[PDB]
RNA sequence: CAUCGGUUCUGGCGGGGGGAUAAAGGCCCAGGGAAUGUGGCUCCUCCGGGAGUGUUAUAGCCCUGGGUGUAAUACCCUCGC
RNA sequence: AACGCGACGAUACUACCCGCACGUUGUAGACGUAUAAGAAUAGGCUCCGGCCUCGUAUCCUAGCAGGCGAUUCCUCCGCCGGCCUCGAAGUGGCCGUCGGUAAUUCGCGUAUUGCAAUUUAGACACGCGCGGGAUCAAAUCCUUUGCAGACGACUUAGAUGUG
């Protein structure tokens, strides 16, 4: 009996699973109530990941891949931040590739006119020796 | 029916002006006429209306049933 | 009676095509176009085998 | 109400292989192999078990769920097509003018085809292809039955149904005039 | 809200009022817009439905004069999404008219607009508005069965397009490995400090 | 030598005037900005000067092109569409024109 | 219908030479707010004791915040409503962080459920249900099963709706 | 269906060359000369690349021929041009054949047989403004009919305030286009034939 | 363009008062309780995980009272820049 | 479609084509007016390592509206010629020549438009000019015809001939 089955695998709310707001705080899964609305808590030290402890809608929310194992159903803000610092959901959520790039995001925002300016020269040395390198590759086959 | 591929003349959905003006005041015309028959209505009516109760699904109906007694019990002692 | 669109007689006609006057016309046809053969019998872009350009528009005019 | 999770299991034979993608369904076993799309219907299949298929349904209404039923049907008939077939015979009976049937294979199609003569004494002879896949037989064992076998039930089936309507008694009693060819019996191959 | 010298929208997957209402205010707005593939383009609903609405504008037709005057039936796709398109816009007007000279339909995607790149509209998406279940049908189906004569023409012509842009897919495939081992080999004499500071900036 | 541009305003096109279903006034004008969406985007561009440029059939002091100006008053809506005003009405002709919006008056 | 906020609202009838010291009433309302709170206050006195507001006067009115606005909860509420056949029982079941939340909810689902208004709905009971076991609808009783997890399929992704254009086909994973 | 090329022959007739013009006793006749002079430059790469481009983009090959008008007893010396397709085979073979039949005769009988049933495409004898009668056929009215009887009493007693389209009218009749069906030929006689 | 005056649109910031001197909640102290049974123990298996026991253990949760606490914050009112 | 389209032949001139020389020439409206897979959405992409809310991206973008001269680099762009190639309303790929070219650094000029006044700058079509290259044509009125016809219109014939 041989089976091979291709589908899809959509990330699972949970007790524990992490979510990503829009103004990039993040939380995690305390409670279920509905398939709309969620109650989650964020207990990072870091300001800008933090969330308060509340409902959040699934629509006002995204899905990441952490999730904190074995953490209990309802747990209060003591019990989910000490499984917080536990798992240490802040390094993996930098590591993972959406900080990264809302990171960037901000250093495009942030920069002066004169930080475009050397980031156009910049580029353009980048760019003057990569084409050098693409004359190279190019040449060869 | 042959609906799909040979239809019909279409029903007209825009109302008229006087279509509606001549609705308003026959329905106009109803509410008093229902108001003459209720006020010359013969048939009885009670005086105490019928009391729906409490529905068997609730979970602390029993619990309510206890405060009922208890409460008819304490008035009759009161009395 | 049956209509000329009438789907009984299309499938009669469509019968009578394939097994009646279809070899009639196909031995009449190729008798003539054997006759018609027999009367008939009877670089790339300077030699013009590669196909070069010739010597209201779709787009909008920018 | 909206369901917020529903199941559903098949079992499949060693023999049989199933290859899921996209929603289409193919099944192979010894007898060949079917082929089923089913990307009309939200579901999500799964492997929860060794041989066994897991349907399931998420965020469903009641007509949703229900059409799991009709997909795990389906899923079997295919598999029991694969492994055992499907075998519908059929009988014609006449009263006076003798039924000949003739069962030809066309080639350049791969297709078998049917014709039916002297049908209550019919000048007209019915033509009637079967789908592909699906062998038609005179049986020798009894009189004037045929054996229609194949991988697909609904094909197997719809050709049955085709010969049975092809000879249809027009305007005439239908108590006295019992002539036709009725689909008798149904089963597997082996 | 960007402005853009002309637009480019495949019609495949897209909704018939919600993409002729957009395309319409862009006009009305002054945003040059073409729409291609038209044959691709949805409807929601049964598509009898839609037989029942095109067959009830078939019905119309003036009396005393059909070649003057009357409702005339345009089968194509293309002319129909035209036809969605001018019953939202004042066509007896000189801007109407002027708004509508702006716009270009055509069934399948005709050269060059085959080497253009082509938008798409989330707002009238099948996939981004309807639900789940509910049925959804063809303008090319409902125009080949209601009288339009080019469906398998255009769709030759689509397979080849295909198997054209198939074959710059692998070229684009092969530029863009390149370039990948072109970057990674480059990076080895990237200056230092040239790669901290646009690091730091974000590239 | 150079391969960059010169733009130093903002594109805007002119819509329509200020106006009812009917009522049409056209002391007041309707523009899009190119890049804003929001009302708390559209508040950057008030006071901020626009010009409309024309050109015209005759030579007048040494120019073929003419000018009108004006001056972004209000936000309208939600969309970040402004509303303008000027020294004499935009033509009606001019629904579906491009616009200048000028980066000066600035509080930067 | 709105922000509701629960108020305690507490009156009495005048006080009179026969009766210098009249039984006080107590009721729970919610409402929009403090005014609509009085109003139903002494329209269900009128209805129950025959109480004027002319002969009355209000003597407390109190705002009730929920004690755990953070801990969700069912709620079983039974309700009364009028309708073309008459009078009308329901017992319904929500889940929700506060009896306010609960109320709104049911006035709105109650509405476009069975087209009832808020001159047509009089709340009589909202019980917290203290066990997971007095639960009986079965979409209550889904929501509080064992270790539920579930997936969420064919999600539109969020894009601005002045975001008119877009260069790449949008998916529905995530 | 778009008319991509045309390939035309070295040398042509001027019975087919007065197709092309309305005062031919007073032009030129340089019609054809400058493309005659294709046939001679390159070695005809020119005309190779035309029939090239016709076996590669075409699907539908149609020859053009024109009519001996001086072997029939008419006045007119100016010949009847027509695009007769050719069916059957390839592209390619189209091509080829239609090279290989390029200034050459082919008579009827290769084109039609005896016994054959085949379409007649001509045009009616004109009559020039006709009446309603014998126009449409309509019933004559009475005797002495106000205003005339060779017409029609009613044109409209209905809604709408028009005359319909469909309402028998004077005009002309005749000099129409007819293409008519299923005409057997009986006999191909042949001219050299002294007893056809 | 700057400084003004009248009318008006919009944005931000610093304080005060009230409610259950908000209700929460965090950290401690003292009690009481249960399973959508945690750890542990027993029994089955596809060895993946299931069934039984119960009061925190190798997770925690619910109710009451007290301290921090005249805490912060939501909401309403209110003084200005 | 008499305000839909294609192919072909002949095209006298002030007609046609090429070069530059500019428009008190016109344009529902240039200012980087840059960017080609197909397909599915209860699934996809790949360099086969992995990746997917996100175009918030990629390319290009510095110099008298962008000069002159070096240092330095072999990168980018454009016009031509050749070979291929592109028919859904036809255009791109490679090679060769030529010309320009801050990727690095430096030197001389910028003023005076006077504290803002469009930054007159692009494309298409049209016209007047020269200096050249190529070509010497048709239609209508008139006479005639009757396969046509109220008149127009239509079928014909009128240049040396089977008139």
């Amino acid at each position: 009996a041989e089976i091979n089955v291709e589908a899809t695998s959509w990330r699972r709310v949970e007790v524990g699973r992490v979510l990503k707001l829009e103004n990039g705080s993040l939380a995690a899964i305390v409670e279920i109530i509905d398939h709309k609305r969620v109650l989650a808590d964020g207990p990072s030290s870091d300001p800008k990941l933090a969330t308060p402890r509340g409902i959040v809608p699934l629509s006002r929310a995204l899905l990441t891949p952490i999730v904190i194992p074995k953490l209990p159903r309802g747990a209060r803000t003591g019990a989910v931040k000490k499984a917080w610092e536990a798992y240490g959901v802040d390094a993996k959520w930098k590591e993972t590739n959406w900080a990264k790039k809302q990171l960037q995001q901000e250093r495009r925002q942030s920069l002066t006119d004169f930080d475009r300016f050397k980031v156009m020269r910049l580029k353009k040395q980048r760019r003057f020796e990569e084409r050098k390198a693409l004359a190279k590759i190019k040449a060869a086959a | 029916a042959g609906t799909i591929n040979k239809p019909k003349k279409p029903t007209s959905k825009r109302k008229t002006t006087r279509l509606r003006a001549k609705i308003s005041k026959r329905a106009a015309e109803k509410k008093r006429k229902e108001r003459k028959l209720a006020r010359k209505n013969p048939e009885w009516r009670s005086k105490l209306k019928k009391d729906p109760g409490i529905p068997n699904l609730f979970p602390y109906k029993e619990r309510l049933l206890q405060q009922i007694e208890e409460e008819r019990i304490r008035r009759k002692e009161e009395l | 009676a049956k209509s000329a669109r009438a789907s009984r007689i299309k499938e009669n006609h469509q019968r009578f095509k394939k097994n009646i006057a279809g070899p009639v016309e196909a031995a009449r046809l190729e008798r003539l176009s054997a006759k018609l053969m027999a009367i008939a019998q009877a670089s790339g872009v300077k030699s013009g085998k590669s196909i070069g350009r010739k010597d209201s528009s779709i787009v909008f005019p920018m | 109400m909206r369901y917020i999770h529903s199941e559903e299991t098949i079992p499949v034979p060693e023999n049989v292989k199933v290859s899921i993608k996209s929603r289409l369904v193919t099944v192979e076993g010894p007898r060949g192999k079917l082929q089923k799309d089913l990307s009309h219907i939200a579901v999500n299949f799964s492997v929860v078990k060794k041989g066994v298929i897991g349907l399931e349904i998420h965020h469903g209404s009641r007509k949703d769920v229900a059409a799991l039923r009709t997909v795990r049907t389906i899923i079997n008939n295919m598999i029991i097509g694969v492994t055992k077939g499907f075998k519908y015979k059929m009988r014609y009976v006449y009263a006076h003018f003798p039924i000949n049937v003739n069962v030809e294979k066309n080639a350049e199609t791969g297709c078998y085809e049917v014709e039916i003569r002297n049908f209550i004494g019919e000048k007209i002879v019915r033509k009637v292809v079967m789908a592909p896949g699906v062998e038609v037989e005179i049986s020798k064992a009894q009189k004037d039955e045929l054996i229609l076998s194949g991988n697909s039930l609904e094909a197997v089936s719809q050709s049955a149904a085709d010969i049975q309507q092809i000879c249809k008694v027009r305007n005439k009693d239908i108590r006295k005039f019992l002539d036709g060819i009725y689909v008798s019996e149904k089963g597997n191959i082996v | 809200s960007s402005f853009e010298s002309v637009v480019v929208i495949d019609g495949k997957g897209h909704l018939l009022g919600r993409l002729a209402s957009i395309v319409a205010k862009q006009l009305l707005s002054g945003q040059k817009i073409v729409v291609v593939r038209c044959e691709a383009l949805n409807i929601s609903g049964e598509f009898f439905r839609a037989k029942l609405k095109y067959h009830a504008y078939l019905r119309k037709m003036t009396r005393y004069n059909p070649t003057r005057g009357g409702p005339f039936h345009f089968r194509a796709p293309s002319r129909i999404f035209y036809k969605a398109v001018r019953g939202m816009i004042p066509h007896k007007t000189a801007r109407g008219a002027a708004a509508l000279e702006r716009l270009k339909v055509f069934e399948g995607v005709p050269p060059p607009y085959d080497k253009k790149k082509k938008m798409v509209v989330p707002q009238a998406l099948r996939v981004l508005r309807l639900q789940p279940g509910r049925k959804y049908c063809t303008v090319g189906r409902l125009s080949h069965e209601v009288g339009w004569k080019y469906q398998d023409v255009v769709a030759r012509l689509e397979e080849r397009r295909k198997a054209k842009g198939a074959a710059y897919y692998e070229r684009k495939k092969l530029a863009a490995r390149q370039l990948s081992e072109a970057k990674k080999a480059a990076a080895a004499k990237v200056d230092p400090k040239v790669s901290e500071a646009l690091a730091a900036y974000g590239y | 030598p150079s391969e960059a541009g010169h733009r130093l305003y903002v594109k805007g096109r002119h819509l329509s005037y200020q106006r009812g279903r009917r009522n049409t006034h056209p002391k007041t004008s309707l523009i899009k900005i190119e890049g804003v969406d929001d009302t708390a985007a559209a508040n950057f561009y008030l006071g901020k000067r626009v010009a409309y440029v024309y050109r015209a059939q005759k030579e007048v002091r040494g120019t073929k092109i003419r000018v009108i100006w004006g001056k972004i008053t209000r936000p309208h809506g939600n969309s970040g569409v402004v509303r303008a005003k000027f020294t004499h009405p935009l033509p009606a002709r001019s629904f579906g024109a491009s616009v200048r919006i000028m980066l000066y008056p600035s509080s930067i | 219908m709105g922000r509701l906020q629960e108020y305690q609202v507490i009156g009495r009838h005048l006080p009179t030479e026969a009766n210098p010291n009249p039984a006080l009433y107590r009721m729970r309302i919610f409402a929009p707010n403090e005014v609509v709170a009085k109003s139903r206050f002494w329209y269900f006195l009128r209805g129950l004791k025959k109480v004027k507001k002319a002969t009355g006067e209000i003597v407390s009115v109190n705002v009730i915040s929920e004690k755990h606005p953070l801990k969700v909860k069912n709620f079983g509420i039974w309700l009364r409503y009028d309708s073309r056949s008459g009078t009308h029982n329901m017992y319904k079941e929500y889940r929700e962080t506060s009896r306010v939340a609960a109320v709104e909810a049911m006035y709105a689902d109650m509405a476009a459920r069975h087209r009832a208004r808020f001159r047509s709905i009089h709340i009589l009971k909202v019980v917290e249900l203290e066990k997971t076991e007095d639960v009986k609808r079965p979409y209550i009783k889904q929501l509080v099963a064992k270790n539920l997890s579930f997936p969420l399929p064919h999600r539109v992704p969020k894009i601005s709706t002045k975001k008119i254009f877009s260069a790449k086909r949008p998916s529905t994973f995530s | 269906l778009r008319s991509l090329t045309t390939v035309w022959a070295e040398h042509l007739s001027d019975e087919v060359k007065r197709r092309f013009y309305k005062n031919w006793y007073k032009s030129k006749k340089k019609a054809f000369t400058k493309y005659a002079k294709k046939y001679a430059e390159n070695n005809g790469a020119s005309i190779t690349r035309e029939l090239e481009r016709i076996k590669k983009y075409c699907t539908v090959v149609r020859v053009l021929a024109h009519t001996q008008i001086r072997k029939t007893p008419l006045k007119q010396k100016k010949a009847h041009l027509m695009e007769i397709q050719i069916n059957g085979g390839s592209v390619a073979d189209k091509v080829e054949f239609g090279r290989s039949l390029f200034e050459k005769p082919v008579t009827i009988d290769t084109i039609f047989e005896k016994d054959e049933m085949i379409d007649v495409i001509a045009v009616t004898k004109g009559h020039g403004f006709v009446g309603v009668t014998a126009r449409w056929g309509t019933k004559k009215l009475p005797r002495k009919t106000h205003k005339g009887l060779r017409k029609v009493a009613c044109i409209g007693a209905w809604h709408p305030s028009h005359v319909q389209w469909t309402v028998a009218r004077a005009g002309q009749m005749g000099y129409h286009h007819r293409t008519s069906v299923n005409h057997k030929i009986y006999r191909i006689g042949k001219g050299d034939d002294e007893a056809n």
